[PDB]
RNA sequence: GAGGGAACCCACU
């Protein structure tokens, strides 16, 4: 994220740790989510 | 001694279970709140728990064996729990993915795609018979859609006359073209393949998994949202009884000759596979003159493997496309495929045209030997048959090669089954 | 003489029978 | 011992307190009958 | 004064038609007509349709304290 | 274990009606004829009659369930004629029908084996 | 029952078809299952995982 | 183990049938012609023959008990 | 009056089939008498079996059952003989059932084969059907081996149990050219013809007929050997005309109780 | 500490079930390993050991 | 060494002489790594481009890589491999005649079908499993239809007039032992018939079928609640106490032959085997030899099933939806072959890997006894007579009726025995236990919000205590 | 009561506490006599 | 409204979750009320318009009137009324819906009574609910990681995953050509 | 009008 054109908004992890130790607590709850969401929606599974 | 078969006001008398008695009824494992729903009991002269078969959905259960409990609530409140809580047609749409559990499953299924089709026309004699199934009907036989030579009711009159209330749904068939709806007849559909249900009649459209299934924004759906679940039982009990009872007339099968193909399609089968395996037979040769270029973010082993791989699965996608061009109208294969019912245009593939390629951990199957897989083949052999190829169709019968990389094959579904059944039974306890 | 691929499935089987006549199904225990 | 007796799936807490053997319950084979009506079960009468 | 949803939940709904079943099968006394059925739950629930129930339900607050609605308060929305 | 009696197909147990007569209130001049311990057989015969006069507007039987003996068979008739005259004018038509069925029947095997 | 034509089992009431292959222990027909093992006498070296060994050969 | 006496899917006899048939086998017939030459023209009564398995004569080769 | 004025032409009459057509009649009449053939033409069957003696290889449940499969001869006896239900003895009468022995003892080294000749009736109206062709083989004996048994044979037809089914084969057809397109081929041409198909060589399929109805059907009706043929199909007749009967007896008692 | 169904009852419902009880081999594995390797077909087991009779569930 | 073998009683020419000819070798895995295999002798006798030119070895044949249980499928390798791992387990649940001597033996569990019938369509690897002499399944005529609705979801619709002839018709038999046991100077237990007034703690149920030996009698019809062995234990004005042996409930049948024996340390020891007739019933299982079980569903007699235009009605119909997913096409041609094998009067042959069997061939065969070369035949409905639009496969299929009848899993539990330590019912039928309540099944109340039926599973229908 | 010897068919009358010997050929499996009991089978 | 959806929704999938189907029921009140499509409308747009702002007004998820209240009341449902007035937009509603005065009032009060119907039960186990939602589908499941290995590793907060990533994004002209990327 | 537990194995969905 600190590097020269790289893009310091979407640029993300698929850890969730460091994503909670470097961007906080409701960060790393989006980042569970869009995690999760990804594991369900592999198979075009659709879960509420 | 009668003396103690006397009854007064405040006494219990524990009666045997009788008709309409409320249960619920469970089938292990019980995944989600739909495989424990209340049941109305009906007393029946043999020995098995009998079952309507769109519930067999939200209990994962078949027939082929399957034990399944059920339990009598004791008490008033326990039974008003169960009655205004757990029972089915309360169970029809669940808060998981905001879509039915229970759909038309396989003969309702099959015959409805069928039924509902443009050239279904149906006699008075069979109009009548039908009619004897709809538990909603009002007594009043429809004007037939023809009148003259001779009076003809479509299997949309009658279907019309099932769809409850004034429902309104817009659905598509699944042989439904991509082009159509951007073309002149997008409202007249020449292949009769956009379901238009308009006040609860069936206006066009052929119905299928798309339409009566278990989909968000599906015919039962739509009924279970605009009529509530008591309707919308009813609509699912008439489906059943009018379709079955119409399927005696018509007949569904499958045989050996719904796994034949043209002679024409056998030889452009084999001319695809005799072309693909010289394009790997290429391929290798481009590898062992150290003519193949790494893509990248790979290795060279590992691009010729994305390379055949990408031969053999353009094989085995072509030669299944001429099997289902090949097949007729009539191919039950291909009914039960576009009903939604059974199967996939895959397993027609593999019957008819090619099995294809066995796999084993996502790669083809191994040197378990000295760089050979099987002792019947020469070393360093990296071609489509060595490798587990299967390049017969299930018709056409297995070579022992591929039968032997076929059950390496299956024996991998089957451990994945067995062996993610705890980690997933303990995933769900820790999430509960 | 060879065996000509026409008599050949009977030939395997005739071997086959006599590999089961003599060594039956239970001969490893 | 005591510990055996309290812990595992077997034990007292989760096999006999979070899930237990009930009264008033019967299991068999399932059949299909289309005649029947979704929220209604086909019973022999000698679980009956 | 009273936050809590003016509709009756579906727990509700089964808990007051469960209660007032069993008060009518232990002889209560049967707040509407009856047409000659025998059925306690039948009778419960002919009760709440014409929201003649004798029921108070008690909805507690998290924060300890309580709204007490009648059944004939609350709107029979399913 | 829940075996049935093999005779409960065609056997009326005691106080069991053979036939009931309802009347179908969701349309004028029908009515239900609920025949006990019969099957495909009678039904099948007699809403084909049925479907002969032209008097019927509807005919139609059903069996409710297989593992019952049960026979609901529904007929609608013109307002100037009756469901239950309906059904027994069927039954006499068959029964006629089957009558001189028997009787040519007798005939053509006498024929036959006389040569 | 051992080198007995199928004649005189049958007079001794066991069947000819009857394979052998197990034992009577207490009146109950008991088979032993025969037992994978690794092979004896034989060098075979693996790589173990996640271990302070790159490689080893074992015997 | 015994020949059934009838056929399980139209219930003619067959159980008149089986020496007749093993006696005609005897006599250098075909599997299809002694069947033809026995009436059984469905193949639904040909299976009875055609797969039974006498299996009561080898039961007979016990010494009986009663 | 509606009803049909049907035609019968025999067109063969053995002592174990009848061929014959019946015309201008209904599906629903040519089916049900079909289902009357097999299922509701009363015959005489064992249904009572007392093993007194078994030392057969053969348990006796299985003798019961094979000796309930044994066809017995039913011509003109079955009309006179009353239903156990409806007789006014206590368990068994000559009005309603047949008595039945067998008394079969192994002494010789050959086999003995038990078959239907054994079954010695007190009726001689009603004997095995083979006994008047080999005899059906009950059990085979050795030496050392008997059977005795007394059997009650009673009326009864093929709802109750298949014993009671008259018919082997009940052949029935109708529309052998597919004028009426009952049934739909995907190719007429790969299909065998009927033996009453009126088609040319060159023709798989008659044209279509909008106007048609199912108007004649073919039946070969093949017997068992309890009654004869057209002893079947006479009884098939009146059993269905009685059933017809006593439900207008029972519709008209309905009737005037309303 | 003992190696256990070593020794089964032999089964005995169907002739077929005797020879299959009778030409048994195991892996004494433990059936709680979730690891996929030892269950798999191997390619050396051509001709060996039956390509498809394994029972189904743990083992 | 064909001609040899031709007459391998004749000249003692033996597979050991084969062996000793060098003419075959056993080769073993870490051998076989090292040599090279024709397939077949096609592989050697090649042109040009053989592929190979150093082939060592040849498979004698290539279908001899299946077991046992995968040798009686017939067409192994037109069907999905997991469906025949499950026909190699479900050929072990086959009831069939398993030994020749079952009416000496006394066997816990024993299963005897009354018809078993050799297949139509076997394989050559059969002839050495004895499955000739020793079959466990009925060549059923099956149709492959829709009819109903009764069949699906793997079901089959059985023909009740063919089960009336004893179409899958079997015997249970169940074996008792017991024996008197000298536990102790003064505990005698003892094969008395009891009496009332004399037995301590009797289980009210009736004695006098047994006779005066203690012992019931062959031919002796029993139910659940029977004494079949009357045994009594000596009490350290009731000297002893009743230790009778039970039969198991719900299980009716008839006493098939008593033996009494002297155990190995000389006391008087019984075995009584009771013999129940299973008659095909709603919910028995059966399965085809490839993966396709199924419970029947329900069974109509002959007048109502479909038939064809000879009066040939299936034994069995199965659902269509059965074959798709499942891809089980040796299902379909074991049923083609059985209706060219029944035609022609010969066993047809279904070796695995054979050329010179191939569905062109059967369907010409098929065409040459005037039906449909693709097995499908005009099908009338048995209810109405009409004919039905589509044709219908239908033909001889070999098929196994399983162990699991419904009769020896219907279970139900009003109230009864409780375990002693924690109060709750017991375990299985055949201790009146009750089912389990598990905690995925509590998970599922409390996620129905049924919290008072939580409370009368989990507190009031198992255990209620103050 | 009366007992079959399982080797050598002959019938032999044993007491209560008896041990099971046939007095003709010391075999020691013994079978119960079939009643005389009146069984009714239903031929079906 | 549609710049907060703009902002909501960077994607552009215009596919959403909501309690009323809007399109549904206009199409019910047409079937309905007989609406004549080629005829005009009596349908005043100021009754739409003070019919949706009611309406909205009497949609209430979170009550109250502190400015808390109504803060979480208009946040709760926001994307309902912006749905809301989207499809019954005045202009929409004359020219393509062509509903009457009848119909939209039934249209109201079918939409009140749809929401009123679709607000959460207390006493809803939505964890349990949310459990067995989350389970059940588990048990029909760059080389990254998917299915249940990747569930088990979500779930349980592995400070060892398997398959660790990146998912790199480029500023500028960095992110349009391959040779400074 | 109802007196063992434990261990192991096989099997079923
Ligand atoms: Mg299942
Ligand atoms: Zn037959
Ligand atoms: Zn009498
Ligand atoms: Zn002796």
């Amino acid at each position: 994220l600190s590097e020269k054109d790289v893009d310091p908004v979407r640029t993300t992890s698929n850890d969730i740790v460091e994503i909670f130790t470097v961007l906080g607590i409701e960060a790393v709850r989006k980042a569970l989510e869009r995690e999760l969401y990804h594991v369900i929606s592999f198979d075009g599974s659709y879960v509420n | 001694k009668p003396s103690d078969l006397h009854l007064q006001t405040g006494y219990k008398v524990e009666r045997h279970m009788c008709d309409g008695d409320i249960v619920i009824f469970n089938r292990q494992p019980t995944l989600h709140k739909m495989s424990m729903m209340g049941h109305r009991v009906r007393i029946l002269p043999w020995s098995t728990f009998r079952l309507n078969l769109s519930v067999t959905t939200p209990y994962n259960a078949d027939f082929d064996g399957d034990e399944m409990n059920l339990h009598l609530p004791q008490s008033l409140e326990t039974r008003a729990e169960i009655q205004e809580l757990a029972m089915v047609p309360r169970m029809i749409v669940t808060p998981q993915s905001n879509r039915p559990v229970m759909g038309i499953v396989q003969d309702t299924l099959t015959a409805v795609r069928k039924f509902t089709k443009r050239d279904v026309f149906l006699e008075r004699g069979e109009v009548m018979n039908l009619l004897m199934f709809l538990s909603t009907w009002d007594g009043k036989v429809p004007q037939p859609a023809i009148l003259k030579p001779r009076p003809l009711w479509t299997g949309k009159q009658i279907f019309s006359l099932i769809i409850p209330g004034h429902i309104n749904c817009i659905r598509t068939h699944s042989t439904h073209p991509d082009d159509e709806d951007s073309g002149p007849y997008k409202h007249i559909s020449p292949g009769d393949t956009k379901v238009v249900v308009e006040n609860g009649e069936l206006i066009m459209g052929i119905l299928c998994k798309k339409s009566l299934g278990t989909s968000a924004g599906s015919l039962v759906h739509i009924s279970y949202l605009e009529m509530g679940h008591d309707i919308t039982r009813l609509f699912y009990s008439n489906i059943q009884t009018v379709i079955n009872n119409w399927l005696l007339i018509e007949g569904h099968t499958i045989g050996i000759g719904d796994s034949i193909a043209d002679s024409k399609t056998y030889q452009d089968i084999q001319n695809t596979i005799k072309k693909a395996k010289q394009d790997v037979i290429e391929v290798i040769e481009k590898a062992h003159n150290n003519e193949l270029e790494p893509t990248p973010g790979n290795t060279l082993r590992q691009t010729f493997e994305n390379q055949v791989n990408r031969i053999l699965n353009d094989a085995r996608d072509k030669t299944g496309s001429s099997a289902q061009k090949s097949l007729s109208e009539y191919n039950n294969f291909k009914s039960m495929v576009v009903s939604g019912a059974k199967g996939s245009k895959i397993n027609i593939s593999q019957v008819i045209a090619v099995v294809g390629q066995q796999n084993v951990e996502g790669k083809r199957i191994p040197f378990g030997f000295k760089h050979r897989t099987l002792p019947h083949f020469i070393k360093d052999d990296y071609g489509p048959e060595s490798r587990g190829f299967v390049e017969n169709s299930y018709l056409a019968g297995l070579t022992p090669t591929e039968f032997f990389f076929h059950a390496m094959g299956g024996r991998e579904g089957l451990i994945d089954t067995a062996v993610k059944t705890a980690e997933t039974g303990y995933i769900q306890r820790r999430l509960i | 003489d060879e065996i000509t691929p026409d008599l050949w499935q009977e030939a395997c089987w005739i071997v086959i029978s006599s590999y089961f006549d003599e060594k039956g199904l239970v001969r490893q225990q | 011992s005591l510990k055996q007796r309290l812990k595992g799936k077997e034990g007292r807490v989760r096999g006999n307190l979070m899930g237990k053997r009930v009264d008033f319950s019967a299991r068999t084979v399932i059949t299909p009958d289309p005649n029947l009506s979704i929220d209604q079960v086909g019973v022999p009468r000698s679980i009956a | 004064k009273r936050i809590t949803t003016p509709y009756m939940t579906k727990y509700e709904r089964a808990r007051v038609l469960g209660t007032r079943a069993l008060q009518i099968a232990m002889c209560a006394p049967v707040m509407v007509e009856l047409e000659g059925e025998t059925d306690p739950l039948l009778i419960a629930m002919k009760e709440l349709k014409a929201r003649k129930i004798p029921i108070i339900i008690r909805r507690y607050l998290p924060d300890g304290s309580y709204e007490d609605w009648g059944v004939d308060e609350l709107i029979i929305s399913d | 274990m829940n075996a049935p009696p093999a005779f409960e197909s065609f056997l009326l147990f005691e106080g069991e009606k053979k036939i009931t007569i309802n009347k179908d209130t969701k349309v004028p001049n029908a009515c239900l004829f609920t025949i006990n311990k019969e099957d495909h057989t009678l039904g099948n015969i007699i809403k084909s009659q049925l479907l002969k006069d032209p008097q019927v507007l509807f005919a139609g039987y059903k069996v409710p369930h297989p593992l019952e003996h049960k026979i609901i068979i529904r007929v609608q008739t013109t307002p100037d004629y009756s469901p239950q005259e309906a059904f027994t004018n069927a039954i006499t038509d068959l029964i006629s029908e089957l009558s001189l069925l028997e009787e040519r029947f007798r005939v053509a095997i006498k024929d036959k084996q006389e040569g | 029952l051992n080198g007995l034509t199928d004649r005189d089992l049958c007079e001794l009431n066991e069947c000819p078809l009857d394979p052998g292959g197990y034992f009577i222990i207490n009146g109950s027909e008991k088979v032993l299952i025969a037992q994978e093992k690794m092979a004896t006498n034989t060098v075979y070296v693996f790589a173990k995982k996640d271990s302070k060994y790159a490689y080893t050969g074992e015997c | 183990m015994i020949i059934p006496v009838r056929c399980f899917t139209c219930g003619k006899i067959v159980g008149n049938k089986w020496e007749a048939y093993l006696g005609l086998l005897q006599a250098e017939y075909t599997e299809g012609d002694a069947l033809d030459a026995l009436g059984l023209k469905r193949y639904c009564c040909r299976r009875m023959l055609l797969a039974h398995v006498d299996l009561i004569e080898k039961l007979l080769n016990y010494a009986p008990l009663e | 009056p509606y009803a049909n004025q049907p035609t019968v032409r025999i067109t063969e009459l053995t002592d174990e089939n009848v061929k014959f057509i019946i015309e201008n009649t209904d599906l629903a009449v040519a089916n049900s008498i079909r289902r009357v053939f097999i299922a509701e033409v009363p015959i005489i069957a064992i249904d009572w079996v007392q093993i007194d003696a078994n030392s057969s290889v053969l348990h006796d449940e299985f003798i019961a059952h094979r000796l309930g499969l044994i066809p017995l001869t039913s011509d003109d006896i079955v009309d006179k003989l009353q239903y156990s239900r409806d007789c006014t003895c206590e368990e068994f009468c000559p009005e309603c059932s047949v008595e039945f022995t067998l008394d079969v003892r192994c002494n010789e080294d050959q086999t003995r084969h038990v078959t239907s000749r054994d079954l010695i009736s007190n009726s001689p109206r009603v004997i095995p059907v083979t006994s008047r062709q080999d005899d059906i083989l009950i059990v085979k004996l050795r030496k050392g081996q008997e059977l005795r048994l007394r059997a009650y044979a009673k009326k009864g037809f093929g709802k109750e149990h298949a014993k009671w089914n008259p018919t082997a084969g009940v052949a029935f057809e109708y529309d052998p050219d597919n004028a009426l397109r009952h049934t739909v081929y995907p190719k007429p041409e790969e299909w065998p013809k009927s033996e009453y198909s009126e088609l040319d060589e060159d023709e798989s399929q008659a044209p279509y007929d909008p106007n048609g109805k199912p108007e004649r059907f073919y039946y070969n009706v093949e017997s068992c050997g309890s009654l004869r043929p057209e002893t079947i199909v006479l009884s098939a007749l009146s059993g269905l005309k009685k059933k017809l009967s006593d439900l207008q007896t029972q519709l008209s008692h309905e009737i005037q109780s309303d | 500490q003992a190696r256990a169904g070593v020794s089964q009852v032999l089964n005995r419902l169907t002739f077929a079930s005797t020879l299959s009880h009778l030409r048994r081999l195991n892996s004494p594995i433990g059936r709680d390993g979730k690891l996929a390797k030892p269950r798999q077909l191997h390619n050396t087991l051509w001709g060996m050991v039956c390509p498809a009779e394994t029972p189904e569930g743990h083992a | 060494h064909i001609d040899q073998l031709k007459e391998r009683e004749y000249n003692n020419y033996s597979w050991q002489d084969l062996v000793a000819s060098g003419v075959v070798e056993y080769i073993d895995t870490l051998e076989e790594e090292t040599v090279m295999l024709a397939m077949t002798p096609d592989d050697l006798q090649e042109k040009e481009v053989a592929y190979c030119s150093t082939y060592t070895h040849c498979e004698i044949h290539p279908s001899m890589i299946l077991g046992v249980c995968a040798s009686i499928i017939p067409f192994p390798d037109h069907n999905q491999s997991p469906r025949n791992t499950y026909q190699s387990a479900m050929g072990k649940q086959a009831m069939g005649v398993y030994i020749t001597n079952f009416h000496v033996r006394m066997d816990t569990l024993a299963h005897v079908l009354y018809y078993p019938q050799k297949p139509l369509v076997t394989t050559r690897s059969m002839e050495y499993l004895r499955f000739r002499e020793l079959p466990a399944g009925i060549n059923s005529i099956v149709a492959i239809a829709s009819y109903t609705g009764y069949n699906q979801e793997d079901s089959v619709i059985m023909n009740r007039s063919a089960v009336d002839r004893g179409f899958f018709r079997s015997v249970f038999y169940r074996s008792y032992k017991e024996q008197e046991s000298k536990k102790g100077f003064d505990q005698e237990e003892v094969f008395e018939k009891p009496t009332r007034e004399t037995c301590q703690g009797m289980r009210h149920a009736i004695y006098d079928k047994l006779d005066d030996d203690g012992l019931i009698a062959p031919g002796v019809r029993v139910s659940g609640d029977d004494v079949i062995i009357g045994k009594t234990v000596t009490l350290p004005r009731y000297t002893k106490r009743d230790c009778s042996t039970f039969l198991r409930t719900s299980e009716t049948g008839i006493v098939d032959q008593v033996m009494v024996t002297l155990n190995q340390e000389g006391y008087k020891f019984c075995k009584i085997r009771v013999r129940s007739v299973r008659i095909p019933q709603i919910g028995d299982k059966f399965a085809s030899r490839h993966g396709q079980k199924g419970t029947c569903g329900i069974q109509y007699r002959q007048e109502d099933m479909p038939f064809t235009c000879e009066g040939i009605t299936p034994d069995i119909i199965i659902n269509p939806h059965a074959i798709p997913s499942r891809m089980t096409i040796g299902h379909l041609i074991e049923c083609l072959q059985g209706k060219v094998s029944a035609n022609k009067g010969e066993i047809g042959d279904a070796t695995p890997f054979n050329d010179a069997v191939n569905v062109q061939k059967i369907s010409n065969l098929l065409s040459d006894y005037g039906y449909h070369l693709r097995g499908n035949e005009v099908l009338y409905n048995g209810f109405t007579g009409r004919k039905i639009t589509s044709q219908i496969f239908i033909g001889p299929t070999y098929y196994q009726r399983l162990k699991h009848m419904v009769d020896d899993k219907i279970h139900s539990r009003a109230r009864g025995p409780i375990q002693i330590l924690n109060r709750q019912p017991m375990e299985g039928r055949s201790r009146d236990g009750g089912l389990r309540f598990g905690e995925m099944e509590r998970d599922c109340q409390i996620a129905h919000g049924a919290a008072q039926f939580l409370r009368e599973r989990l507190f009031e229908a198992s255990d209620p205590y103050q | 009561m009366i007992y079959i010897c399982g080797e050598c068919h002959t019938e032999n009358e044993i007491k209560s506490r008896d041990p099971i010997r046939c007095r003709e050929c010391g075999y020691r499996i013994m079978y119960k006599k079939r009643t005389k009991r009146l069984v009714v089978f239903d031929a079906r | 409204d549609r710049e907060v959806l703009r902002v909501i929704f960077p994607t552009g999938d215009s596919k959403v979750v909501l309690p009323c189907n809007l399109l549904r029921m206009i199409w019910n009140a047409q079937k309905i009320f007989h609406i004549n499509p080629r005829l005009p409308s009596d349908l005043h747009p100021i009754k739409v318009v003070e019919g949706v702002k009611e309406l909205s007004k009497k949609l209430v998820i979170v009550n109250g009137d502190d400015p808390l209240s109504r803060q979480a009341q208009e946040n709760a449902t926001l994307l309902f009324n912006i749905h809301l007035r989207s499809t019954l937009c005045s202009r929409r509603m004359a020219e393509e819906f062509r509903l009457s005065g009848e119909a939209f009032d039934w249209l109201l009060g079918e939409i009140e009574s749809k929401f009123n119907q679709a607000i959460a039960h207390p006493g809803e186990m939505v964890g349990a609910l949310a459990a067995q939602s989350l389970g059940e589908p588990a048990t029909q499941m760059k080389n990254v990681t998917l299915g249940v290995p990747r569930l088990k590793e979500l779930i349980n907060i592995s400070k060892k995953p398997k398959t660790p990533s990146l998912t790199v994004f480029l500023l500028g002209q960095s992110a349009r050509d391959a040779e400074r990327a």
